[PDB]
């Protein structure tokens, strides 16, 4: 209707880069690092995690079966 | 009783919030007054009856979840524990709102104001008056919440509002370690109710016990701002002045204290969790003086005063002396707000409200009732003897020593340089802003006076209580065989009666020496030789002031290198990931690839009779081919596509 | 009693609207009285569709028993097997209630074909809400993408400037995964000669054919959530199909993953469900965590939400693969409270702000509590709602499914929460931006929120906080029906 | 009225029978859910015993704190697909 | 003086977009008059790719000294308190326990403390007073 807000060119033109960075991409090698620590480093640190304690963890009402505190004192004189 | 005393304060919020219009700004604001008083009073007659008369109330709304063997209700009790918490509460809540009528008079937004105001003393009230963690969770996040918008009450002001998101997003780290805990409580004892959780104690495996709260001590240290999650408490200065007599006396700042004290059946049995809050205790006591000696923002100073003395509380919770810990915080309550509160009632008192104490000078004279509360609340947080402060203070100083381990000997220093630098920083405060040659006009001098009597109110009151207030409740919590069954000490860990008799006598004045003495010769050396701290001369002297006047440089490391490199994840995570690969292996990707795979195909369509010719005669290869051969063909295909 | 009336209803409301807009068009160059005041009469009818649709199945639910085991109202129809359990009758009525605010949403800011439109709305709704009361996997399959033709076009009609590509990424996204998933549904038909959710529950595959059916199914549900890394398409169509579209995508669309999951995975291929959990955990903690430090970045307003809906939904991934009561209870009270905060969030943003400067991008906006009170405060409200705040249902959903997580895998699980950290990094610092410092200079001063937009942030925010308050309500209906799913032998 | 569980065991049934089968996985369903029933009572035992005993709940509380932490591992809905679909003999 | 923040890259291609060099917009004099006094910039004046991270709503900058001069301090601060600790822990110079640390009675207080029998009599007891 009355146009209420004062459009900027210098932000129409940063919010057409921001949605259209994907036209300027490049598989370079800086990309392929980033890629790989990503979608395969970050996900087999997590896969090992998984699945090393998977199913070795009963913690439901795990009891205590050893004394915490100590019996006797002995000096260090 | 149990229902007017916490949800009295929900109504004055209510009523300010969205009848703040219809009523005024006057009649806004004595209202939020009338609702939290009320609950000052019921808090009263619940604290005669509840630690007199050994007496406990609980108060069961309704069900909150029923999800098969976990039950949650929305209940409320007030046993000894809860009722010596509330006391600090509601009576500094009331004393700040009456303090709030005359110091936030001048501001357009008074009405809003009180309902943030009163909304953050029902949020504490319900924090510490749940019967199980997940009702505590409750006030625990609307803590944060009221904070966020109380830093951030000047949201024109760009400070204010960054400065209010970093409260709350550094409080919301400590609300995810805070769910944690409280699901693997779930896991282990399938509740989070205090009855259920704290009669199995002594039976869980030590492990788990210390899994729990290391995830507890991690939220605490958010709200408490220990050493790694206190840059926020600096910058929540950017609220009113009433905001932070509120924040950092019997508010937020000592959620963190009280969430470790609840949990000291449970604490008991990981002495691995104690030790690690002995020494953040200890490191941040000793960080917070330095850096409060060299800084000239007064309500910085005042800021990093507090987070001194809730280390003092955290190394006596780290000594499994959950009492200790308990009255000095209703005691650091008392004196504390008054600091705030004359502290900003010296901004008001001067014309230009400048705060820096750089540009104070010789205001003893012209305003000197200020100054005695000032005065009186020093003496009481350098525990002078027979203040409030001194039988709540210096015991926790002792049972560092009387504690006989090496931990305890590294803290008792920490907390003894803690204990002389709190000398020396009220006296530089008290000295540049009272004592010192004048540093603002002319004209600011004759036109310096008091405040009017409301402000003045809540400030004698605590002044009173910054006296005799200790000296009455000693006995109650400090006591030795007084029954405190709600903080649990185990029979191994009492050392009450080697801090109290085995103390060489020199240690029991040696924080008195160090405190008086040490303050001595820092007033004699600016009066008269002040030529000695101009310390722009010395190259090691500048950088060593720099370098606690940045605050260890903490902030800067947090800034330009923790949320900056999260930010930076962010980045490249879009580009790399969600504007990258995944657009080659995407829309963008495959409308490449099929733009070259159809312009092939393009060129296949055209009306020739040679052309179709070969391509059926060509398929006669297939019947004479071994069909072991069609995967060849197969790649022959493709190499051509090419 | 409930699928012959829904069906025959809204197909007699159909040809109703259709009669009356459609009969003056032979070249009339007419004017008529229903097309007054931007088709008034005709928006209003559909709306009262909308209305009666929920009546329907508040009718049967007056019969639903709570402590009856087995799908209940079971009925023939078009010879298809429909019936109601617990968890079906909620997700029922989410759907039903969305569609009058759907409608809503767009009523007096569409440049025209306003009958199209509410048709198409009602038409996504029934189809829907059909899809979680039918008893088998084709008859799932149908309405599972029964509902791309009138969203392709609903998205390419009204769409925003990059609606074409938006038509094209819902349309292609949503197919071809669920192409992968009806392979694993003929495979059910060759082997056991039947798609019921009866009989294939009681039938146990070979290991290795489970692994098979599972990844198939998987693929057509982890595109639905979405989860990482079939996502992309999901914040391009919020932030070009209109309001009404959203809604109905964020509040019930990503909704049928999660059943589908109950559906067609745990009951049938329970032992694979077991063996692919540690895996299900992974990608969704990768997603949350993920999606979280992407929304960071983003400049546009719509998208914002659009992430925001990503990380939630992981954790409903998560809390639903959890083999026991808390966490699969959590996961459908967090699908509720999501159902009802993250239209909000799009309507005060695509709806509020949108309407009024037509601009998305966020270095526009700043101070708006200065001349926008009102809008603010639900601003603040939702925000905090969205963010796990406690008192409202997303909190509920939220914390028993990460305490589902951590009793379903103690170490991994745990990771779970720090979607109360990271939720709150991007959404407060949305709304932090957006009503602190000074008022935007690039803003002229106009209208707050309206009576109309008011309605529907109200009528969106009392169901959260209610199931917030009090989930009890929630968690009787889904007791019986939630403990089916959980499969364990302790001896 | 109170309607009662229809006791029906999966090792007595046919599963072709498919109102014997839904019976089998209705039955197991109702008892676990009385497992649950019996340690929320027991639960509330160990409440009251706690907060009347004060400083002798390790005494007073012995008998109910041990019993609770051995009925939690396995009081809870665990469901009847595991047991319907596996034969603990073989 | 004043540096860029970390992770600002010096160059970037994204096709016709305009490239100038990155400014902190935070660093910019503030007696200045702008158009957008708030955020101190004119309008239509042209933005950097990651000008979000170079703004007054980015994370606060501090650039009184380098991060690795910060950080060199930082460490030192810490480090002096880590040699403090060590040498008074292996030169054991910190003081004795005056007395034997405290007993009780009825073999330690084990029944009190949730034994049940002498079999677990070692497991929930405290120090034993040995003498009656
Ligand atoms: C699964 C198959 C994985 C194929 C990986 C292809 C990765 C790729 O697209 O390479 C990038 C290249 C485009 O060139 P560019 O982005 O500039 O990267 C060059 C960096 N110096 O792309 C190319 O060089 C064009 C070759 C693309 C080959 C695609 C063949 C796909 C056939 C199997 C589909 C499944
Ligand atoms: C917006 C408003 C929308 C309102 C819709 C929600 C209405 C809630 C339904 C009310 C049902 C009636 C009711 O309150 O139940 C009666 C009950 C007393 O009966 P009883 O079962 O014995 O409760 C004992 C519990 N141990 O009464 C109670 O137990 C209520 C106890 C409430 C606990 C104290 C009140 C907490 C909230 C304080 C603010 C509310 C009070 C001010 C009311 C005006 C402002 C809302
Ligand atoms: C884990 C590492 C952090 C990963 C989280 C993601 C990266 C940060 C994203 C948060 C969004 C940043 C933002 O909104 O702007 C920065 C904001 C501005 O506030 P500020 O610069 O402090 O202004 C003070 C003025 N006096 O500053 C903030 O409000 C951020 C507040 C801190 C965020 C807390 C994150 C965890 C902190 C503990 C980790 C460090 C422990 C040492
Ligand atoms: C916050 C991050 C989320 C929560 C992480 C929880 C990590 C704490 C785990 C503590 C624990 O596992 O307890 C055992 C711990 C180390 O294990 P260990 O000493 O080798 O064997 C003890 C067997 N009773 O033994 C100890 O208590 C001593 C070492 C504790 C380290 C604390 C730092
Ligand atoms: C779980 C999700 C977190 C995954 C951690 C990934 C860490 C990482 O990959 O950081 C890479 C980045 C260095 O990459 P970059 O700065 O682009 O190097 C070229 C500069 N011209 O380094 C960083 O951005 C700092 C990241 C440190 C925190 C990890
Ligand atoms: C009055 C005469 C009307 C026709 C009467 C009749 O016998 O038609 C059969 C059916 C009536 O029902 P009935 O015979 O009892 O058996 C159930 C089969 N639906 O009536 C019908 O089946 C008519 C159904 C017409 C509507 C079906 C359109 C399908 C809608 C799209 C599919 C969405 C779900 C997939
Ligand atoms: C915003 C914050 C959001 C959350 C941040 C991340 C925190 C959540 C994830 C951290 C882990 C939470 C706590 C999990 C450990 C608790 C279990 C435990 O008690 O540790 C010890 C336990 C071994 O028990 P034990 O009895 O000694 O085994 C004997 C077997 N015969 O079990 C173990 O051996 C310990 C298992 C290995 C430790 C795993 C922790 C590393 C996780 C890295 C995640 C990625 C970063
Ligand atoms: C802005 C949008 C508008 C939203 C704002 C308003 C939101 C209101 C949310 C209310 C949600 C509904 C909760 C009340 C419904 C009644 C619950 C109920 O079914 O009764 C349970 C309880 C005893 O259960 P029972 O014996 O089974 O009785 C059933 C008889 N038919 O019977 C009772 O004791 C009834 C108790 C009624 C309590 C009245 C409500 C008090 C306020 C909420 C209390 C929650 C605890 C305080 C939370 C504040 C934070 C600490
Ligand atoms: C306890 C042990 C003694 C510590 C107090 C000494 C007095 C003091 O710190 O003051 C002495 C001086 C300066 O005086 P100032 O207090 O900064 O006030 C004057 C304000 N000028 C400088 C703007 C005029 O400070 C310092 O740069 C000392 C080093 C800073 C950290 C404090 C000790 C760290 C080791
Ligand atoms: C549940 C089963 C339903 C199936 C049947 C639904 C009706 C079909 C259309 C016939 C009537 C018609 O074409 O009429 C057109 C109507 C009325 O729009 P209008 O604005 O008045 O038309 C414009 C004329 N003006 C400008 C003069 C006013 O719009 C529709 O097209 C709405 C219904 C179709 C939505 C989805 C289309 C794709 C369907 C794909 C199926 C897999
Ligand atoms: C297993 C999970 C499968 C999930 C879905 C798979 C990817 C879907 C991609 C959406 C494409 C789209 O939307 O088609 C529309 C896009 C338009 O491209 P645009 O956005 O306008 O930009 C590109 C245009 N330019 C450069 C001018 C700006 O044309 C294409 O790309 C055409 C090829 C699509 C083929 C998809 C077949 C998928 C096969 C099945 C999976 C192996
Ligand atoms: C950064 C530097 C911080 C200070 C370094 C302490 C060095 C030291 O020696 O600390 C040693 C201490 C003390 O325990 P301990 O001496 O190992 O055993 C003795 C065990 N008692 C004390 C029970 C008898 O434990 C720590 O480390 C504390 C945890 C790390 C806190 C940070």
């Amino acid at each position: 209707g009355p146009h209420l807000l004062r459009e900027d060119a210098s932000f129409q033109r940063y919010g057409q880069l921001r949605d259209n960075l994907a036209t300027y991409w490049k598989f370079n090698r800086k990309a392929a690092r980033n890629v790989f620590i990503f979608l395969v480093a970050v996900p087999a640190g997590l896969g090992y995690l998984a699945y090393n304690y998977e199913g070795k963890t009963p913690f439901v009402g795990k009891r205590r079966t050893e004394p915490i505190f100590e019996q006797d004192y002995v000096p260090r004189k | 009783m149990i229902l007017l005393c916490i949800f009295t304060p929900f109504l004055g919020s209510l009523i300010s919030g969205f009848f703040g219009r219809y009523i005024g700004v006057n009649s806004s604001k004595w209202i939020v007054c009338l609702s939290i008083f009320v609950s000052v009073v019921s808090t009263y007659i619940l604290f005669i009856d509840v630690i007199f008369n050994e007496i406990e109330y609980t108060y069961n709304i309704m069900n909150w979840l029923n999800v098969e063997y976990l039950v949650v209700d929305w209940s409320f009790t007030i046993d000894k524990l809860s009722v010596s918490m509330l006391v600090p509460v509601v009576t500094v809540s009331f004393l700040v709102h009456l303090y709030s009528v005359s110091y936030m008079s001048h501001d357009p937004h008074q009405q809003r104001f009180f309902s943030y105001l009163s909304m953050f003393t029902f949020a504490m009230i319900v924090l510490v008056t749940g019967d199980n963690y997940l009702i505590l969770f409750v006030g625990w996040e609307f803590i944060g919440v009221a904070s966020y918008l109380l830093i951030s009450f000047w949201f024109t002001r760009f400070n204010a509002v960054k400065s209010g998101l970093s409260a709350l997003l550094i409080n919301r780290f400590g609300d995810a370690l805070l769910v944690l805990g409280l699901s693997y409580l779930v896991l282990v004892t399938g509740s989070v109710n205090y009855n259920t959780v704290f009669a199995l104690g002594s039976y869980l495996d030590v492990n788990m016990i210390t899994v729990i709260l290391i995830c507890f001590l991690v939220a605490s240290m958010a709200k408490s701002a220990q050493l790694g999650l206190h840059s926020w408490l600096l910058l929540a200065m950017e609220g009113p002045t009433p905001v932070s007599s509120l924040l950092h006396a019997a508010c937020l700042v000592i959620a963190g204290v009280f969430l470790l004290m609840r949990s000291s059946p449970l604490l008991e049995y990981t002495p691995i969790v104690l030790l690690l809050i002995l020494w953040l205790g200890g490191l941040s006591t000793l960080i917070s003086g330095l850096i409060a000696m060299v800084s000239n923002d007064i309500k910085k100073i005042i800021a990093l005063s507090t987070m001194s003395q809730v280390g003092i509380m955290m190394i006596a919770i780290g000594v499994s002396c959950y009492n200790l810990a308990l009255f000095h915080l209703i005691c650091h309550s008392f004196f504390k707000a008054l600091l705030f509160m004359s502290a900003g009632s010296v901004i008001h008192s001067i014309i230009s409200e400048y705060q820096d104490i750089r540009m104070y000078g010789g205001f003893r004279q012209f305003i000197p009732l200020a100054y005695t509360c000032i005065f009186i609340a020093s003496l009481s947080l350098m525990a002078i003897p027979g203040l409030t402060g001194f039988y709540s203070k210096d015991i926790i100083i002792e049972s560092m020593y009387g504690e006989y381990t090496f931990s305890g000997f590294i803290i008792y220093w920490f907390a003894l340089i803690s204990a002389t630098c709190t000398s020396l920083y009220s006296i530089r405060l008290i000295y540049y802003t009272f004592l010192n040659n004048p540093n603002s006009p002319k004209y600011i001098y004759i036109n310096l006076k008091e405040n009017d009597i409301v402000l003045i109110t809540p400030m004698i009151i605590l002044t009173i209580l910054s006296i005799f207030g200790g000296y009455l409740l000693r006995d109650i919590y400090l006591g030795m065989g007084s029954p405190f069954n709600e903080l649990f000490i185990h029979p191994n860990n009492l050392s009450l009666i080697e801090t109290e008799f085995s103390l060489p006598s020199i240690l029991k004045v040696l924080p008195l020496i160090t405190g008086l003495g040490g303050g001595l010769i820092l007033l004699l050396i600016y009066e008269f030789n002040y030529s000695l701290f101009l310390v722009y001369n010395n190259k090691n002297l500048s950088k060593l002031y720099s370098f606690f006047n940045q605050k260890i440089m903490f902030d800067q490391l947090l800034n330009n290198l923790i949320l900056r490199s999260g930010l930076n994840i962010g980045w490249l995570l879009n580009v790399h990931i969600d504007r990258g690969i995944l657009q080659l292996f995407g829309p963008l990707g495959l409308w490449k690839l099929s733009t070259f795979i159809s312009s092939k195909l393009n060129k296949l369509v055209f009306l020739n009779i040679g052309f179709i010719l070969e391509i059926i005669v060509l398929s006669w290869l297939l019947i004479v081919f071994k069909v072991s051969l069609l995967k060849y063909i197969l790649l022959l295909i493709i190499f051509i596509i090419l | 009693m409930l699928v012959q009336n829904l069906i025959i209803f809204n197909i007699i409301g159909i040809v109703l609207l259709v009669l009356l807009n459609n009969n003056n068009n032979g070249i009339l160059n007419k004017k008529s009285l229903l097309t007054i005041k931007n088709e008034l009469k005709l928006k209003q009818i559909g709306l009262i569709i909308s209305i009666i649709n929920i009546l329907i199945i508040i009718e049967n639910w007056i019969g639903f028993n709570s402590n009856y085991y087995g799908f209940q109202n079971i009925e023939r129809f078009l010879n298809i097997y429909w019936g109601i359990d617990g968890i079906s009758l909620l997700l029922v009525l989410l759907t039903l209630i969305l569609g009058p605010i759907a409608i809503l949403s767009n009523w007096k800011n569409l440049k025209g074909y306003y009958t199209y439109y509410v048709i198409s709305i009602n038409m996504l709704v029934i189809l829907m809400a059909l899809n979680f009361i039918c008893l088998d996997l084709v008859s799932f399959y149908i309405l599972f993408e029964s509902t791309l033709a009138p969203l392709f076009l609903l998205i390419g009609i009204y769409g925003a400037n990059n609606k074409n590509k938006a038509a094209y990424y819902v349309l292609i996204y949503t197919l071809a995964s669920s192409l992968f998933m009806l392979l694993s549904i003929v495979i059910y038909y060759i082997i056991i000669n039947s798609t019921d959710y009866i009989y294939i529950n009681n039938i146990i595959l070979s290991i290795n054919l489970q692994s098979l059916l599972f990844i198939g199914i998987i693929i057509g549900i982890a595109v639905k959530t979405p989860l990482m890394p079939v996502h992309t398409w999901l914040p391009t169509v919020h932030s070009e199909s209109p309001l009404g579209g959203s809604i109905l995508l964020a509040g019930v669309i990503l909704k049928l993953a999660i059943y589908g999951v109950i559906r067609l995975l745990l009951p049938n291929l329970s032992e694979i469900s077991m063996m692919f959990t540690p895996i299900i955990y992974i990608i969704s903690i990768l997603t949350l965590i993920y999606s979280s430090l992407i929304t960071l970045k983003q400049t546009d307003l719509k998208v914002i939400i659009a992430y925001s809906s990503i990380s939630h939904l992981a954790v409903c991934m998560i809390g639903i693969f959890a083999n026991n009561l808390i966490g699969i209870n959590g996961s459908l009270i967090l699908c509720l409270a999501h159902g009802f905060v993250s239209p909000a969030l799009f309507i005060l943003v695509g709806g509020i702000l949108y309407d009024r400067y037509h601009n998305r991008l966020i270095n526009y906006y700043q101070g708006l509590s200065t001349f926008m009170p009102i809008f603010s405060i639900y601003l603040v409200v939702f925000s905090f709602c969205n963010t796990g705040t406690p008192l409202s249902g997303n909190f509920v959903g939220e914390f028993l499914s990460i305490t589902g997580a951590v009793i379903r895998h103690p170490i991994i699980g745990s990771l779970t929460a720090a979607s109360v950290l990271l939720s709150a990094c991007y959404q407060m610092k949305l709304t932090n931006r957006l009503t602190g410092s000074v008022f935007s200079q690039y803003l002229h001063i106009t209208n707050d929120v309206t009576n109309r937009e008011i309605f529907l942030l109200n009528w969106l925010l009392i169901p959260t906080i209610i199931i917030g308050i009090y989930p009890s309500f929630v968690t009787n209906i889904l007791n019986l029906a939630s403990s089916t799913l959980i499969y364990s032998v302790l001896i | 009225d109170h309607v009662r569980s229809p006791n029906v065991s999966f090792d007595d049934i046919d599963y072709n029978n498919s109102q014997d089968l839904h019976n089998a996985q209705e039955s197991l369903l109702r008892e676990q859910w009385i497992r649950v029933s019996a340690l929320k009572v027991c639960r509330k035992a160990l409440e009251s015993c706690y907060k009347t005993s004060g400083p002798n709940h390790y005494e007073d509380c012995r008998e109910i704190a041990e019993k609770y932490l051995n009925m939690l591992p396995d009081h809870r809905i665990q469901g009847f697909l595991g047991y319907q679909k596996n034969d603990p003999s073989k | 003086k004043s540096f860029l923040p970390h992770f600002i890259p010096k160059n970037y291609s994204y096709g016709d977009y305009p490239r100038l060099k990155p400014e902190n917009l935070q660093k910019r004099d503030p007696y200045l008059k702008y158009d957008d006094q708030a955020n101190k910039r004119n309008f239509n004046e042209p933005l950097h790719p990651q000008q979000d991270d170079l703004d007054m709503w980015a994370p606060d900058h501090f650039d009184f000294v380098q991060d690795s001069i910060a950080l060199k301090w930082f460490g030192t601060f810490f480090g002096v308190l880590a040699v403090f600790s060590s040498v008074i822990y292996i030169g054991g110079l910190y003081p004795e326990k005056p007395a034997n640390p405290r007993n009780y009675p009825f073999s330690g207080l084990a029944k009190d403390l949730g034994a049940s029998s002498e079999e677990d009599t070692l497991l929930y007891a405290a120090k034993i007073d040995k003498s009656i």
